[PDB]
C-alpha cells in the first residue's frame, strides 16, 4: 500500500493506489482506499483492511452524530481525537494507519495516525510500504505554496513511485481533492497505467465441455397460494 | 479413549466401541462401556480426553431426557445431533474445551430410516453410512468402501463390522481389548452380548 | 494445526451478462483422512447466495447464523435481503469476533432484483469486503482458482458459456490441490431461475 | 530523542530537537516535542510518541478543570499529575517527560520524570537517547542564574552536540521561552548550529 | 505416498501411487515411485524422494559391480543389506527413506526386504509403505492368499491403491504396477486413477458412498 | 543468527513439443519487496543444445548453473568432444545437488532440449537432486498459478467432447511451437496480474535441431 | 432490583398475602389423589364453561415430573407452569448426581421448598 | 557467524551515456553513536573502477586490502599490467562475488554489500551488486541498504531502462545522485550530511570527488508546524 | 522393540522375545525374532532403537565367531557377557552411541552350570537368576520373586514363562503379538515352536 | 572504564581510570590499565581484562621479535599486529584497545581499535563504557597543537567527567606522556580531580 497527503495553497489533497495483498497474492486488482468519515473529511488507510475501513466507519458514524447534536460541521481535530484515542486503547492490535485530511470551518487540516494512537503534522505525508518510495518524490519536489494542479500533480507522482517501485504496491491510482469554500471532489482511478493487454488466444469453451451428473431447479421463491 | 465405530444399514444402525481403559502404564478396565442412551431410539458412543468424555456424555443425556419429558416427546435424531453439535461448538472457544468426539446413531420413527451422524471435537457434523474418530477410519474405511450397500441387512453390517476390528487387531499398535457392540432400529436400543 | 486448511475445500464465484455463478467443492476431511464427499459450501437466503471456506465448524456456524439474521430481517423488512446489503452484513458480524475470530472464507453471489445488476463479493476471516466486477476465490486452492480465473475469465459471458468457465477453472484447480475435490457443484444464477449442477470428476 | 529545560534568571526555557523514529527510517524530520499542559507549563517528551502524547493530552484535560475549579496550578503541581499516571501506569508505558514551567511566586521551576515515574525536582534537565553524550558538557556549563541570551546557547550548544552523535536525533532545535513577558518559540536550523 | 509389495505363487507384485506434494499443493502427478534397479531387481520410493533415487540407483551400480567381480546374481538379502548399511552409516544426518527391495532368485525365490533410513531391514511378505499405507494394508490383508494368480494379484494391487489414493488426500495421480519374475521384472502399465476409479465402481459394485 | 539462505522470487516455466521444447521465465528479481533489477537474466544456454534455470536463491541458482556449464566443458575434453546428451546432463546435475544433500543449493532446477531421438524434452529437479523427465513443469513463486491452467489447456484435463457428456476424452493432439509460445506468454501474463514477484519481462529460449532462439517480450512493470 | 416486601406479618400474626394464595387455591378446579394398595389415581375437573376447546392441545392438569412421579394442582395455571419446570429440571438433576431418581417425598419436598422460598424473598408474591 | 559492529549505510549509483556514477556517505556508525566521522567508503581500484562498500567496517578494511593485494599480484611478470592485461571491472567483481560466496558457504560471512562500478575495455558501463550471501544482479540504477528504498525510486526516474542510458548525460546523472544523498540524509537516521562521489567515463577516465556536502535543504516550513494534533501556540 | 525376558533355571536358561514391529502407526511384522546366536551354548536377546539393535547383535555375533575359529574354542559365557559390555561401556561414550539392550543366555560347559547376564545400553552388567529390560520387569517381576526356586526344571521354568507374558498381555497396552522362547542347555540352542 | 588517547604538539599522552569490576562490585580500585608494548609504544585497555591482557601480551612478543630483527617499529605497525589480532579473532573477542605512539619521523600518533577489529587513525581518540558522556565535552574543547600542560588539563577534565557520571569508572586517573624526552607516568588522585 502507498498512501499519501498534500497541503496545498487553498485545501488539501490525498491519494493512493488500489493493490490489496494476501502476502504475495493479489486480492484484489482495484481496491478502494481513500474512506469518508464526513463530507469534507476523508482518510486513507494502510495495515490490516479490515481494521482501516472498521475504524473508519465508527469514528465516521459518531462525528455524523456530533455533527447533529452540535448543529455544526464536523472538524479534523475531532476526528483525529477520536481516532488515536481509540486506537491507544487498543494498543496497536488494530491494525490501522491512516493520513486523516480535510477541510472544516477552521480551514485546511492534514495529519497521520499510528496504530499505537501516536499523531504528526505535517504539510506533506506518506503511509504504508511504499512510503519511502513516495516520501522520496515528496522530498525531492515539494514545495511551499503549491497550487491545487501542482499539488494533485505531485501526490499521484508520489503515489506512482510506490506503484512501479513496491510489491506491495499496483494498479491505479486514487485521489481526493478537498479545498476550502467547495465540495470535495472524489477522482476515483485518477490513472490507470496499468491495463493488462490483449491475450494470446480465446479460452471460451464449446458447450458441452464439462462433464455433468445432476441438473435440478433451485426454488428461490417463498411457499406458494394455491 | 481409543477406538469407536459406526454403520448405518437398511434398517438400524450399528455403534462399536472399544472396551479397554489405559491409565498410561497399566490397562485399569476392560469391560468398559463408552455410550450413553440418549432417548429410547437414539444412542451415543464417545472418545477423547478422560474425565470429559463421560462428563459430556452424561450432560447430553440429561438435557435429552429433560426435552423428552417437558414435551412427552422424543426429539428426531438429526435434531438431537444438531444440538450435540452446538454445544461442542459452543465448547472450542470456551476457556477449556470439552475434548471429545461422539457418535450419535439413530431411528427415525417418523420416516422410518436409520441415521447415523459423526461429530468432533470442533463441532463437526457430517451424516454418513459409515463413520469413525481417530485413526479407527484409517484401517478400516478402505473395507467400509469395498464392501458396504445400503439395503445390507443387520447380520451382515455385523458381518462387515467383523472384518473391521479384525483388521484393527491385526495392524494396531494397541491392545484395546475388544467391542462392546449395540444396534439401534425401531424397536430400540440391545446389545450384541457376543462378539 | 492451521485451522484454516484443516478441513479443506474451495468456492469460486463469477458475474457475467445478466447473470452470475458461483460453484465448491464437496469435500471435508481430517487433514490427510477424507470425511465427507457430500459437504456442501453454498447456502442461499432467497436469492442471495453464500459460499463459505475454511474450518468446517464455523461454516455450519456462520450458516445457521446468517439464515437466523435474515430470517428476523425478512419479518421485520417485509421483504428478502439483497445482496449489497447482506454483504455488510457478513463484514459486521465478522469484524464483531475481530480478536476471536471464525476461520473462514465467505463469497456471496446474486442479482439484486430490483436493479436487475449482477453482484458478487469475498471477505477475509475478519471481515474486509473484497468486491469485484469478474470473479471471487477462497479456500485452500485459491492460488489455483486465481491462476484460472485470470487466463479462462472474460466478461458479458452468457449463462450457459459461463457454467463451462466457472466449471472448467474449480475442477482443475480442485485437480492440483490435496484438500480439495471428492464431486462440485455449479449454481447458475438468473433474475427469476437458478440452475444447479453436480460435476463428475476424478475422486483421488 | 535530545530534550532538555534550564531555569535562569527571568524563568525557564525547553529545548528540543526533531526526529521521530521507526528504526532507522525517519518518519518526521520535523516534530514538534515540546507540548503545551497549561499557558506557561510545558512539558518535553521522550520515548513512545503515543504513550507520550496520550499522557500530555490527559494532563492538559486535568490541569484544565483543575483551573475552571481553583484557578492557576503550580508546576509542582503539574509534574505531579505527570507522575500519577507515569507511575500507576509503569507496567505500560515508555514515557521520559521533562515538566518545566513558570509562576510569579516560584519563578522558573524544572521536575523530571524518568521511567519509573519518579519525581526530581532540579536546576536544569536533560533526558532522550541523546543526552547520554552530553552530560559531561552539561555539568562543565552550566551555571545558575543566567541570562536569556546564555541559556539559549547553552541548550544550543548543548542539543547541537547531541544531535551530532545520536543518530536518533537530528532536524531542527525547537526552543520554547517561558517568562513573566509571555510566551516565545524559537527555531534553529542545521546551517546555523552544525557549524558551531 | 502410498507403495506396497507382496510375494505370492507367482512371484511378486509391486504396487505404487504417482503424487507429490509440497504442503497442500500438488507439485506432480506423474512421479515414478518404483526405481529400476536393474533388470531383475526393484525399489520402492517413500519419504525423500531424493535420498531413495540417489541411494538405489547407486545400489544398481554396486550390485553391477557384485556380478562382475563373483560372475554371479546378486541375491536380494546381500543388494538389500548393501543399502541399509550405507544408510546406517549416515544415521543422525536426516536421511528420510521407507523402501522394499524386492527380487526374486534362484536359492531365495521371491524375497522382499523393507529397508529404513533408521537402519532397519526386515525380510517380510506383505509391506505398505507411505501416508495412504493403512487403507492399501486393509485391502490386502483381507483379499491375500500365497495360491493367488498372477492376474488376480495384479488386481489386488492395483485395487489396494486405488483404496488409498481415494482416502488419503496425498496419494493419487496413477497407478504404476509391476510384476516380478525370475527372469526378471515385468512393467503393467500407467492406470490414471480418475479413471480407474469410476471403472472399478461400475464393475465391481463399490464405493457405494460415491455418486457416479 | 547468520542465515545463509535468501529468496530472489521469480518463476520459470519449461514445455516439451513434438520436435522442440521451450524454457521461459521472468526477468524480475527481488528480495522482500524491494525489486532488484527489472531485467536480470535467468534461463540460460549451456552449450550442447541445452538451456538450464536454477530458480529461488540466486547466489545457489548462479552457482550450479556455472558448476553444470563447467561439467559440459570437461565432459568434452574427458570423452573426445562427445555431445552430451539432455539425459545424460540431468543425471549429472543429480549429482551436483546432492553432493550437497546436508547444505542444499536451495533452487528449482529445469532444464529443456531435445532427447537423442529428436523428441522435445524437460527435466525437473528438487533441491537436493531427485529429478523426472515431464512434459510440462512450471517452477517457482507462481508456479501454483500456472500449473492448473497447464493441466488443462495443453494436456486438455477436465476437458470432453461435446454431446458425449463426459463419455469421450477431448483428444491430445500436438501442439506446434507457435501454439505453445501463446500459452507461454498467457500464463505469465495472469501471474504478473496475481503475483506480486512476477513482471517486468518475459525471456523465452526455444530449442530445436536447428540451435537455440530467443524471445523476449514486455510485462507490467508494477 | 425490586425489593420490596410484599408477603409481611400482620398485627394478629398472620401473613395476609399466603392467605389470600389460598384463596385463589379455593377458585382454581378441583382436583383429587388416591392411593389403593398397588396403585395411585389422580381425579381432576374441567370446568365446561370452555366449549369449542381444542383437547388434544390444551394444557392437560396432569403433568408428569419424571417417568415415575406425577404432579396436578389447583389454583393459578400459568403459576403451576414455574413450579412443574422447577421440579422437572431438579428431577433430571438428581439423576444426574447422585445416579438414581428421585423420591415422592424428596421432590415434594423440593417443590415445597421453591414455594417457601417464595414468602419470605424481596419483590416477589 | 558474527554481527556487525561499526556499520557503513547506503551506497548509490547509476549508468550514464558514457559511463557510471557512485556515491556513498563518510559515515562509521556504533549502533546509534555516530562514532566516526571520516570514513571513506568509496575505493578505486586503477583508473576504470570504483568499488562501493556498505556495511561491516572491519570486514571493509579487509575487503580494501584484498583489492590492493591484488593490483600488486597482476602486476607480477606482467609487462602489459598498465595496457591491455590491466584491472578490468569485471575482474574485480567476479573476484570479489566468489570471495562473498565462498565465506557465506563457511557460515563466515564478509557484513556488507557491495557495487563495482566502472568502464570496460571497449567502453561499456560496467555496474553489478553483490553482498553477504553471494547474491548478484545488474541493473541500469543499483543502490544498497535504505537506498535501495529512497534512491533507486528516484534514479529509475530518469534512466528507467536500457534504452535511457544513451539519452541520459553526466550532468543529468550527477544531479539525480545528489539529489538522493539529500534525500537520504532527511530520512535515513544513520545517514551523515558528508560523502564522496565518483565518476567513471569512457573518455574522461576517473573523477574522485571527496569531502562533498548536502547543500539547498529545506526546513524553514518547520517553524509553522505545533503540536501533534490540536495545540495551536 | 519391546518386551524381552530371561529365567536361568536348574539346568539351562530361558529366553523370551516379543515378535511384533512396528513403524509408528501400523505393526509392519508378527513373527520376528529379536535374538542372535554367538556361539553353540551362547544366545543373546536384544531390544532398543531400530536398526541400531541388529547391527549391533550382528556385529558382535561376527566378532565371537571371528574368536571361535582363530582359537578353535567358545569363550565362556561369562567372557562373552564381558566383551559386550566393554563394547556398550564403550559406546555410550561415543559420537552416536548404540540405544541397544540385551539378554546373554548361556550354559558354561566347563562348570555345568546355566548362566542369566543383564546389561543395558551403558554398559551395566549384571547376573540374574531372571531377568528383564524396559517395562517388562515391572509386570513381572513380582510373579518371579514369588514362584522362582534355584532347583525348577525347565518344564517349570516354562510354566512360570507363561504366566508371566499372561499378565502382559492383560496389563500392558501394547499388543506385542505374543513371544519366541529359545532354551539353552548343554545341548545347545533350540526354538520352543509352540508357545 | 574510561581511557584516552591524545595528540599533541610534543608527543602523544595516553589516560585512564583504575577501576575493574565484576558486577556492582570493585574488583580491583588501583588497576593499571596504562600498558606498554614497546619503549614508546603504549596501548589503553578496554572491555574484558583477560582478552585485552592477552592481546597486550602477545603484541609485546612480536614487537620485541620485530625489533630484533627490523629495529624499532613504527605505531602504525604496532597498531595493525593489534588488529590483526582482534580482527582475526572477532568471535571470541572482547576487546577495545587505543594504540599511542611517539616515533621521531612521525612524531605522535592515535589509532582506535573497535569492538570489530577495524582501525581508525585519530588525532584523539575516547573509548570505554565512560566515554559515551564525554563525546560532548571533548568534541568542543579539543585542539590540535596543544602544550602538554594543556593537555594534561584536557584529559584531566574529561576522564574527570566520564568518572563523575560512569559507575564502572573510578578511582585514580593514571597518565602516561610519551615525547622525544622519554616516558613520564602522572598520577591523580580523587581530591584532586573531582573538585574540578
Ligand atoms: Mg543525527
Ligand atoms: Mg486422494
Ligand atoms: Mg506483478
Amino acid at each position: 500500500t502507498t498512501i499519501v497527503g498534500v497541503k496545498f495553497n487553498n485545501g488539501v489533497v490525498i491519494a493512493a493506489d488500489t493493490r490489496s495483498t494476501q502476502g504475495p497474492i493479489v486480492a484484489d486488482k482495484n481496491c478502494a482506499k481513500l474512506h469518508r468519515i464526513s463530507p469534507k473529511i476523508w482518510c486513507a488507510g494502510a495495515g490490516t483492511a479490515a481494521d482501516t475501513e472498521a475504524v473508519t466507519q465508527l469514528i465516521g458514524s459518531n462525528i455524523e452524530l456530533h455533527s447533529l447534536y452540535t448543529s455544526r460541521e464536523p472538524r479534523v481535530v475531532s476526528a483525529l481525537q477520536m481516532l488515536k484515542q481509540h486506537l491507544f486503547k487498543y494498543q496497536g492490535h488494530i491494525g490501522a494507519y491512516l493520513i486523516v485530511a480535510g477541510v472544516d470551518p477552521t480551514g485546511s487540516h492534514l495529519f497521520s495516525i499510528h496504530a499505537d494512537g501516536s499523531t504528526d503534522v505535517g504539510y506533506y505525508l506518506s503511509l504504508g510500504s511504499g512510503s519511502l518510495a513516495a516520501m522520496a518524490v515528496l522530498e525531492s519536489h515539494w514545495k511551499q505554496d503549491l497550487t491545487k494542479e501542482e499539488a494533485i500533480k505531485l501526490a499521484s507522482d508520489a503515489i506512482q513511485a510506490g506503484i512501479w517501485n513496491d510489491l506491495g504496491s499496483g494498479s491505479n491510482v486514487d485521489v481526493c481533492v478537498m479545498e476550502i469554500g467547495k465540495d470535495a471532489e472524489y477522482l476515483r482511478n485518477y490513472l490507470t497505467p496499468n491495463v493488462r493487454e490483449e491475450k494470446q488466444k480465446s479460452y471460451k469453451f464449446p458447450r458441452g465441455t464439462t462433464a455433468v451428473l445432476k441438473e435440478s431447479i433451485v426454488n428461490i421463491c417463498d411457499i406458494q397460494e394455491e | 479413549m481409543d477406538i469407536i465405530l459406526g454403520i448405518r444399514v437398511q434398517d438400524s444402525v450399528i455403534l462399536a466401541s472399544s472396551k479397554a481403559v489405559t491409565r498410561g502404564i497399566s490397562v485399569l478396565k476392560d469391560s468398559d462401556d463408552k455410550t450413553r442412551q440418549l432417548s429410547p431410539h437414539t444412542l451415543m458412543s464417545f472418545a477423547g480426553e478422560a474425565g470429559d468424555t463421560v462428563q459430556f456424555a452424561e450432560y447430553i443425556q440429561a438435557n435429552i431426557q429433560l426435552y423428552s419429558i417437558r414435551e412427552d416427546y422424543e426429539l428426531s435424531p438429526q435434531a438431537v445431533s444438531s444440538f450435540v453439535r452446538q454445544e461442542l461448538a459452543k465448547s472450542i472457544r470456551s476457556r477449556r474445551p470439552y475434548q471429545v468426539n461422539v457418535l450419535i446413531g439413530g431411528y427415525d420413527k417418523k420416516k422410518n430410516k436409520p441415521e447415523l451422524y459423526q461429530i468432533d471435537y470442533l463441532g463437526t457434523k457430517v451424516e454418513l453410512p459409515y463413520g469413525a474418530h481417530g485413526y479407527s477410519g484409517f484401517y478400516t474405511f478402505s473395507l467400509l468402501d469395498h464392501h458396504y450397500r445400503p439395503d445390507m441387512t443387520t447380520e451382515e453390517g455385523l458381518d462387515l463390522l467383523k472384518l473391521c476390528v479384525q483388521e484393527l487387531e491385526k495392524r494396531m499398535p494397541m491392545d484395546f481389548k475388544g467391542v462392546i457392540v449395540k444396534i439401534v432400529d425401531k424397536d430400540g436400543i440391545r446389545q450384541v452380548d457376543d462378539f | 494445526s492451521d485451522p484454516s486448511s484443516i478441513n479443506g475445500g474451495i468456492v469460486v464465484a463469477m458475474t457475467g451478462k445478466d447473470c452470475v455463478a458461483i460453484a465448491c467443492d464437496l469435500r471435508l476431511g481430517s487433514q490427510s483422512l477424507g470425511v465427507s464427499n457430500k459437504f456442501e459450501k453454498i447456502f442461499h437466503y432467497g436469492h442471495v447466495f453464500l459460499g463459505i471456506t475454511g474450518l468446517a465448524t464455523d461454516v455450519t456456524t456462520l450458516n445457521e447464523m446468517f439464515r437466523y439474521k435474515t430470517n428476523l430481517y425478512k419479518l421485520k423488512e417485509e421483504r428478502a435481503i439483497e445482496p449489497e446489503t447482506f454483504t455488510q452484513l457478513v463484514s459486521s458480524s465478522l469484524y464483531e469476533r475481530r480478536f476471536g475470530p471464525y476461520f473462514v472464507g465467505p463469497v456471496v453471489a446474486g442479482i439484486n432484483s430490483k436493479s436487475g445488476k449482477p453482484f458478487i463479493a469475498g471477505f477475509d476471516l475478519i471481515g474486509c469486503i473484497d468486491e469485484a466486477k469478474d470473479f471471487i476465490v477462497s479456500g485452500t486452492a485459491s492460488d489455483q482458482l486465481f491462476g484460472m480465473c485470470e487466463s479462462l475469465y472474460e466478461p458479458n459471458l452468457e449463462p450457459e458459456d459461463l457454467f463451462e468457465t466457472i466449471s472448467q477453472a474449480l475442477l482443475n484447480a480442485a485437480d492440483r490441490d490435496a484438500l480439495s475435490g471428492w464431486g462440485a457443484v455449479v449454481y447458475i444464477i438468473k433474475k427469476d431461475e437458478v440452475v444447479k449442477r453436480y460435476l463428475k470428476m476424478r475422486q483421488d | 530523542t535530545s530534550i532538555m529545560a534550564v531555569t535562569f534568571k527571568d524563568g525557564v526555557i525547553l529545548g528540543a530537537d526533531s526526529r521521530t523514529t521507526t528504526g532507522a527510517y525517519i518518519a518526521n524530520r520535523v516534530t514538534d516535542k515540546l507540548t503545551r499542559v497549561h499557558d506557561k507549563i510545558w512539558c518535553c517528551r521522550s520515548g513512545s510518541a503515543a504513550d507520550t502524547q496520550a499522557i500530555a493530552d490527559i494532563v492538559q484535560y486535568h490541569l484544565e478543570l483543575y483551573t475552571s475549579q481553583y484557578g492557576t496550578p503550580s508546576t509542582e503541581t503539574a509534574a505531579s499529575v505527570f507522575k500519577e499516571l507515569c507511575y500507576e501506569n509503569k507496567d505500560n508505558l515508555t514515557a521520559g517527560i521533562i515538566v518545566a514551567g513558570y509562576d510569579d511566586k516560584n519563578k522558573g521551576e524544572v521536575y523530571t520524570i524518568p521511567l519509573g515515574g519518579s519525581v526530581h525536582k532540579l536546576p536544569y534537565a536533560i533526558a532522550g537517547s541523546g543526552s547520554t553524550f552530553i552530560y559531561g558538557y552539561c555539568d562543565k556549563n552550566f551555571r545558575e542564574n543566567m541570562s536569556k541570551e546564555e541559556t539559549v546557547d547553552f541548550i544550543k550548544h548543548s542539543l547541537s552536540q547531541a544531535i551530532k552523535w545520536d543518530g536518533s536525533s537530528g532536524g531542527v532545535i525547537r526552543m520554547v521561552v517561558l517568562t513573566a513577558a509571555g510566551v516565545e518559540r524559537l527555531i534553529f536550523y542545521p546551517d546555523e548550529y552544525e557549524q558551531l | 505416498t502410498t507403495t506396497l509389495a507382496f510375494r505370492f505363487q507367482g512371484g511378486i507384485i509391486v504396487a505404487v501411487d504417482s503424487r507429490a506434494t509440497a504442503g497442500n499443493w500438488v507439485a506432480s502427478q506423474t512421479v515414478k515411485k518404483v526405481i529400476e534397479i536393474n533388470p531383475f531387481l526393484l525399489g520402492t520410493m517413500a519419504g525423500g524422494a531424493a535420498d531413495c533415487q540417489f541411494w538405489e540407483t547407486w545400489l544398481g551400480s554396486q550390485c553391477r559391480l557384485h556380478e562382475l567381480r563373483e560372475k554371479e546374481r546378486i541375491s536380494v538379502a546381500a543388494a538389500s543389506k548393501i543399502l541399509s548399511n550405507l544408510v546406517y552409516q549416515y544415521k543422525g544426518a536426516g536421511l528420510s527413506m521407507g523402501t522394499m527391495i524386492c527380487g526374486y532368485t534362484r536359492k531365495e525365490g521371491p524375497t522382499i526386504y523393507y529397508v529404513d533410513s533408521d537402519g532397519t531391514r526386515l525380510k517380510g511378505d506383505i509391506f505398505c509403505v507411505g501416508s495412504g499405507q493403512t487403507f492399501a494394508y486393509g485391502v490386502l490383508d483381507s483379499n491375500y492368499k500365497w495360491d493367488l494368480s498372477v492376474e488376480d494379484a495384479l488386481y489386488l494391487g492395483k485395487r489396494s491403491i486405488l483404496a488409498a489414493a481415494h482416502r488419503d488426500a496425498y496419494s493419487g495421480g496413477s497407478v504404476n504396477l509391476y510384476h516380478v519374475t525370475e527372469d526378471g521384472w515385468i512393467y503393467h502399465g500407467n492406470h490414471d486413477v480418475g479413471e480407474l476409479f469410476w471403472k472399478v465402481k461400475e464393475e465391481e459394485g463399490s464405493f457405494n458412498n460415491v455418486i457416479g | 543468527q547468520f542465515n545463509p539462505y535468501g529468496d530472489n522470487g521469480g518463476t520459470i516455466l519449461g514445455i516439451a513439443g513434438e520436435d522442440f521444447a521451450v524454457l521461459a521465465g521472468d526477468t524480475r528479481n527481488i528480495t522482500d519487496y524491494s525489486i532488484n533489477s527489472r531485467y536480470e537474466p535467468k534461463v540460460f544456454d549451456c552449450g550442447d543444445n541445452i538451456v538450464m534455470s536454477a530458480n529461488g536463491f540466486a547466489a545457489d541458482g548462479d552457482a550450479l548453473v556455472k558448476r553444470f556449464k563447467n561439467s559440459v566443458k570437461w565432459y568434452h575434453f574427458d570423452h573426445n568432444d562427445k555431445k552430451l546428451s539432455i539425459n545424460s546432463a540431468a543425471r549429472n546435475i543429480q549429482h551436483l545437488l546432492y553432493g550437497k544433500r546436508f547444505f542444499p543449493y536451495y533452487v528449482h532446477t529445469i532444464i529443456a532440449g531435445l532427447d537423442e531421438d529428436g523428441k522435445g524434452a524437460v527435466y525437473s529437479f528438487d533441491p537436493v537432486g531427485s529429478y523426472e523427465r515431464e512434459q510440462c513443469r512450471a517452477g517457482g513463486a507462481a508456479a501454483s498459478l500456472i500449473m492448473p491452467f497447464l493441466d488443462n489447456q495443453v494436456n486438455f484435463k477436465n476437458q470432453y467432447e461435446p454431446g458425449t457428456n463426459g463419455k469421450v476424452k477431448k483428444p491430445l493432439k500436438y501442439l506446434s511451437v507457435e501454439e505453445v509460445i501463446k500459452l507461454v506468454r498467457d500464463s505469465f501474463t495472469s501471474a504478473t496480474e496475481r503475483h506480486i514477484q512476477v513482471g517486468d519481462g518475459l525471456e523465452i529460449l526455444i530449442v530445436t535441431k536447428d540451435g537455440v532462439r530467443k524471445e523476449f517480450y514486455e510485462l507490467k512493470r508494477d | 432490583g425490586y425489593d420490596r416486601a410484599l408477603s409481611i406479618f400482620s398485627p394478629d400474626g398472620h401473613i395476609f398475602q399466603v392467605e389470600y394464595a389460598l384463596e385463589a387455591v379455593k377458585r382454581g378446579t378441583c382436583a383429587v389423589g388416591v392411593k389403593g394398595k398397588n396403585c395411585v389415581v389422580l381425579g381432576c375437573e374441567r370446568r365446561s364453561t370452555l366449549k369449542l376447546q381444542d383437547t388434544r392441545i390444551t394444557p392437560s392438569k396432569v403433568s408428569k415430573i419424571d417417568s415415575h412421579v406425577v404432579l396436578s394442582f389447583s389454583g393459578l395455571n400459568a403459576d403451576s407452569r414455574i413450579l412443574i419446570e422447577k421440579a422437572r429440571v431438579e428431577a433430571q438433576s438428581h439423576r444426574l448426581t447422585l445416579e438414581d431418581p428421585v423420591t415422592v417425598e424428596y421432590l415434594t419436598r423440593y417443590v415445597a421448598g421453591v414455594q417457601q422460598r417464595y414468602t419470605q424473598s424481596g419483590g416477589v408474591r | 557467524t558474527q554481527q556487525p559492529i561499526v556499520t557503513g549505510t547506503s551506497v548509490i549509483s547509476m549508468k550514464y551515456d558514457n559511463g557510471v556514477i557512485i556515491a556513498a556517505d563518510n559515515l562509521g556508525s556504533y549502533g546509534s553513536l555516530l562514532r566516526f566521522n571520516g570514513v571513506e567508503r568509496l575505493i578505486p581500484v586503477g583508473d576504470n573502477t570504483v568499488v562501493g562498500i556498505s556495511g561491516d567496517i572491519s570486514d571493509m578494511q579487509h575487503i580494501e586490502r584484498l583489492l590492493k593485494d591484488l593490483v600488486t599480484e597482476n602486476a607480477y611478470d606482467n609487462p602489459l599490467a598498465d595496457a591491455e592485461e590491466a584491472l578490468e571491472p569485471s575482474y574485480i567483481f567476479e573476484y570479489l562475488a566468489t570471495v562473498m560466496y565462498q565465506r557465506r558457504s563457511k557460515m563466515n560471512p564478509l557484513w556488507n554489500a557491495i557495487i563495482v562500478a566502472g568502464v570496460q575495455s571497449n567502453g561499456d558501463q560496467f555496474l553489478r551488486y553483490v553482498n553477504l550471501l553471494g547474491v548478484t544482479y545488474s541493473s541500469p540504477t543499483l543502490a544498497t541498504g535504505f537506498g535501495a528504498h529512497m534512491a533507486n525510486p528516484l534514479l529509475r526516474k530518469v534512466v528507467d531502462r536500457e534504452s535511457d542510458i544513451p539519452k541520459t548525460t553526466v550532468q543529468v546523472a550527477e544531479e539525480a545522485i545528489v539529489n538522493a544523498m539529500r534525500v537520504l540524509y532527511y530520512r535515513d537516521a544513520r545517514s551523515s550530511r558528508n560523502f564522496s562521489l565518483a565518476i567513471i567515463d569512457k573518455n574522461t577516465g576517473l573523477t574522485f570527488k571527496k569531502n562533498l556536502q548536502v547543500e539547498n535543504m529545506k526546513w524553514d516550513f518547520a517553524k509553522d508546524i505545533k503540536g501533534y494534533g490540536t495545540q495551536k501556540i
